RNA sequence: AGGCCAGCACCUUUGCUGGCUCCGGUGCGCUUGUGACGGCCCGUGAAAAUCCACAGGAAGGAAUAGUUUUCAUGCCAGGUCG
RNA sequence: UCUAGUGCAGAUCUUGGUGGUAGUAGCAAAUAUUCAAAUGAGAACUUUGAAGACUGAAGUGGGGAAAGGUUCCACGUCAACAGCAGUUGGACGUGGGUUAGUCGAUCCUAAGAGAUGGGGAAGCUCCGUUUCAAAGGCCUGAUUUUAUGCAGGCCACCAUCGAAAGGGAAUCCGGUUAAGAUUCCGGAACCUGGAUAUGGAUUCUUCACGGUAACGUAACUGAAUGUGGAGACGUCGGCGCGAGC
RNA sequence: GGCGAGAGACCGAUAGCGAACAAGUACAGUGAUGGAAAGAUGAAAAGAACUUUGAAAAGAGAGUGAAAAAGUACGUGAAAUU
RNA sequence: UUUGGGGCCGUUCCUUGUCUAUGUUCCUUGGAACAGGACGUCAUAGAGGGUGAGAAUCCCGUGUGGCGAGGAGUGCGGUUC
RNA sequence: UUGACCUCAAAUCAGGUAGGAGUACCCGCUGAACUUAAGCAUAUCAAUAAGCGGAGGAAAAGAAACCAACCGGGAUUGCCUU
RNA sequence: AAACUUUCAACAACGGAUCUCUUGGUUCUCGCAUCGAUGAAGAACGCAGCGAAAUGCGAUACGUAAUGUGAAUUGCAGAAUUCCGUGAAUCAUCGAAUCUUUGAACGCACAUUGCGCCCCUUGGUAUUCCAGGGGGCAUGCCUGUUUGAGCGUCAUUU
């Protein structure tokens, strides 16, 4: 019985939706995401899990206001307006 | 074709008001015939106008906070630069050029001299 | 029928109906659709004609 | 379940709104390889597991 | 080898007390300045059956001498012990059977 | 109102008009709720929010006028998510 | 001339593809289908009608929880899927559809989880949940520069989470849609919160009368503090009463 | 590692980073994690008007093109197998 | 015996823009000439890419120099207080 | 009585600051086993991997409580060598 | 003798090897130093005239402003004053802004689009109730201010 039949007995989700990563992976009992830890402030990372580093890292997303930190460097961080030559 | 931010630059902030709830109006008006046609994009130029006329009254705004706040520390942080925050930590050219009295009279009295060797 | 922000309230869809079109409101109903958006069905007062009015909108 | 979380009717939602198939000007534009939607989604063939 | 039995009940999971029906601890009154300069005297207003105990526990009623109100106390009952029962409490109290002398 | 009927109307929206809708009985019956009892225990079979009452008597109060809003009536509103 | 990721028949070799087996095994549980018409290119299977049967109310019925997520409904429609078929479909394409003060959630606490204070631990973090803490906010006003401090008094639980079956303020009938309804329409109610005026009641014995009593009434001051009750409770047996059948 | 540049006796779509493409994608797993396949019409769509058989898909003609022995199952088009 | 700080114009660095040669002449093949042949040009440019087939000379560029713009700056080069 | 001092507190007091990501390289803590020894226990693997804390464009180190034994050298780092 | 089996060839199939291509990878070298409470990385939900993705963005939503170039975009539609010009463009540059819900995530909570407190304002005959709008309320630590506590403690009082 420990087959097709115990799989009928399946229907109490253990993980829900994390709000930190979205991925249903926290455990409604723990209170604890499996993948990024959340509620704990650092983010769950381990360097022998290289491709799950690599599949939640920097440049995986948006880089929302990272990506214009290079241009603004190379500019110099400069203030003001152009001056219509 | 749309406004112009040069001739909305000139306006007050009450013109500027109106024109923008008028503009509303206009895009309201279109988003019920939206729906009745096939199609539609002279909703874009009015979306666009919205945007330029409340980024003109952004900085309207924004340039009077600043002239509140002229020549006198402790403004806002939204008007400040945003540099980095590691800049912005760092020691300001006057806090990293203090020395003391015993490094500025050794300066003074021996620095470094300009000198070749032919002769 | 009207479509309303997933943030407005009922509170806030009578007054804006009040504002916009100038009428009375008796109730507001709402209901998020599968779509992910707000369905608002405003009954207005016995006064009011909501068929007068949607030809004033410009729909009918 | 009819009762339900706001949460989990959003992502329905956006789930319904994806179970599209392409549009077809989009074949017709210049260097286009796109042929047919592969993230295309139906109730029987795989569950969303959100 | 494994963990045994005796070994596995001092991290108390499943092997903790059930405490749910249970009305209270069974404990003596505070040793205030009556116990130890003359009695109290309380009332006892019911003999109540306790959840995982054998004896009756009493519920016996004092007053606090120095706030206007009624500290209930739970006391193990004594053989003979009954129902508006005056308990006597304390240094000076008689030698009677229910008495905390 | 709903139900059961009759009659007269029509490309049709289609109806319109009349009536009845009553009086009882039975039970180790079925199901269910409830009441008062009885039996069982070394088993005597949750807690909190919340509401009311009582004790007390602080304080406030009438006569050419006051006090009462656990009586009655009257006015407004009742969000978010499913 | 230089250089090497340089030569395949094997490794139950890797990946991909293809055969024989073979139009073969087989597509046999759940009593059962038949006739006509319509549709259509085409009907053992679609629709309607007629008949014959089954589930047989501890149902093949009507509803729900979990789970699923649009499978609901309509229109169009058959290349694939529905291990025959297919004009049909939980398929394909295009759209429509879920209306609440009274239903739940929301709130309470349950087992339990878990901050703060503190203490451990190199540390990720652990203990512990009222503790060895200087751990708060509640009524009334006084002043009438005036807003709200000082005037007073009171009070000491000491986070928070934890149940869509436990606790819990409050709604019913009739009708209506392709698909929604205790949510919409109509009619008839109720609760909470807040403003409030009139009537009524009471008072010159100031805060009501009657009844021997149990108690009764349209009402008929009442802070702090305190007490009590309800919430709030097993299982089985028979008897009684009611409702629906 | 990040940003920006330049090179190679390197690999050349079963290789080379897992990923030359909507690739950490689709998909699997309660979860930690695991993790693909998939490039090439033609210079230019000029992507086959029109006739005819057929319910239709399609076919046969015609036509485009340098070439349909290039027809969106598209460069060349091996072998097994038919 | 020896001394400090400001300004201005340059230079240094960063970033960026723009300008700066020579055939599309003839015949054959081909659907297309960027192929073959004949005659030439430029070259401090015959690197590379593109264009209907192997293009220095068709296009972008390349090479060589020039003309600007905006900054940072105390490194020095002159001038001024 | 008034006013100081000391130590300790409260404030949505006026101003600030720390957290997390990345982590190739860097500073530290912690810390294996497979493996080699033809067995295995010291040893080796290795003061390595994994785990934890903490930085910058480099970090660290650094101007000798040094090396030496020479006719003495002279912060630190790195390379050739030893 | 046919059929059938087998072998070969031509054509047609099955399949996708080989050949030739390459807006990709890999390695070497060079140069530079730039994330975040002024809210980062990451996540969710949305945004286009006609988009499901990817890419871009955030209710100012495949983008606004500014500057430069100087007439496009393109699959279709539509638009034209935008064309000897403060001006096209899925253009480039980018110094001003916007930047939903979140997230170290900061009012308390979160399997809830839950529950509060304060200030200003508007409305409903309202200091108190309801609602709308805007603005705020984390923790530790430092400097300082103010208010205080303690026979810890000094002086001075009559
Ligand atoms: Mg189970
Ligand atoms: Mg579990
Ligand atoms: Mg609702
Ligand atoms: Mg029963
Ligand atoms: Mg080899
Ligand atoms: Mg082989
Ligand atoms: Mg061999
Ligand atoms: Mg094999
Ligand atoms: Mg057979
Ligand atoms: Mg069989
Ligand atoms: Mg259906
Ligand atoms: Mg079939
Ligand atoms: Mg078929
Ligand atoms: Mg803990
Ligand atoms: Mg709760
Ligand atoms: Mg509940
Ligand atoms: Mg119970
Ligand atoms: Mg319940
Ligand atoms: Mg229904
Ligand atoms: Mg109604
Ligand atoms: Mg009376
Ligand atoms: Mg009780
Ligand atoms: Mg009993
Ligand atoms: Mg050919
Ligand atoms: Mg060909
Ligand atoms: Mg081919
Ligand atoms: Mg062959
Ligand atoms: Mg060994
Ligand atoms: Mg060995
Ligand atoms: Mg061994
Ligand atoms: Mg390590
Ligand atoms: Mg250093
Ligand atoms: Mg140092
Ligand atoms: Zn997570």
């Amino acid at each position: 019985g420990k087959g097709t039949p115990s799989f009928g007995k399946r229907h109490n989700k253990s993980h829900t939706l994390c709000n930190r990563c979205g991925r249903r992976s926290f455990h409604v009992q723990k209170k604890t995401c499996s993948s990024c830890g959340y509620p704990a402030a650092k983010t769950r990372s381990y360097n022998w899990g290289a491709k799950a580093k690599r599949r939640h890292t920097t440049g995986t997303g948006r880089m929302r206001y990272l990506k214009h930190v290079s241009r603004r460097f190379k500019n110099g961080f400069q203030t003001g307006s152009a001056s219509k030559a | 074709a749309g406004v112009k931010a040069y001739e909305l630059r000139t306006k007050s902030k009450e013109q500027l008001a109106s024109q923008l709830v008028d503009l509303k109006k206009e895009l309201a008006e279109l988003k019920v015939q939206k729906l009745s046609r096939p199609s539609l994009p002279k909703i874009k130029t009015v979306r666009k106008s919205i945007a330029c006329v409340l980024t003109v009254i952004n900085e309207q705004q924004r340039e009077a906070v600043r002239q509140l706040y002229k020549g006198k520390k402790y403004q806002p942080k939204d008007l400040r630069a945003k540099k980095t925050r590691a800049l912005r930590r760092a020691l300001t050219k006057f806090e990293a050029s203090q020395v003391t009295e015993k490094q500025r009279k050794k300066q003074i009295a021996f620095p470094q001299r300009k000198y070749a060797i032919k002769a | 029928v009207f479509q309303v922000s997933m943030k407005a309230n009922k509170y806030q869809i009578k007054k804006a109906v009040k504002e916009l079109y100038e009428v009375d409101v008796l109730k507001v109903n709402t209901l998020v659709r599968p779509n992910g958006t707000k369905k608002a069905y405003v009954r207005l007062t016995a006064d009011y004609d909501a068929l007068d009015i949607a030809n004033r909108i410009g729909y009918i | 379940a009819a009762q339900k979380s706001f949460r989990i009717k959003q992502k329905m939602a956006k789930a319904k709104k994806q179970n599209r198939p392409l549009p077809q000007w989009i074949r017709l534009r210049t260097n286009n390889t796109i042929r047919y939607n592969a993230k295309r989604r139906n109730w029987r063939r795989t569950k969303m597991n959100i | 080898g494994r963990v045994i039995r005796n070994q596995r009940k001092g991290a108390g999971s499943i092997f903790t007390s059930h405490t749910r029906l249970r009305q209270g601890a069974a404990k003596l009154r505070t040793l205030d300045y009556a116990e130890r300069h003359g009695y109290i005297r309380g009332i006892v207003k019911q003999i109540v059956h306790d959840s995982g105990r054998g004896a009756p526990l009493a519920k016996v009623v004092f007053r606090d001498p120095y706030k206007y109100r009624l500290r209930e106390e739970i006391f193990i009952a004594n053989e003979g012990v009954h129902t508006g029962q005056f308990i006597y409490a304390g240094k000076k109290a008689s030698l009677n059977v229910g008495n905390v002398l």
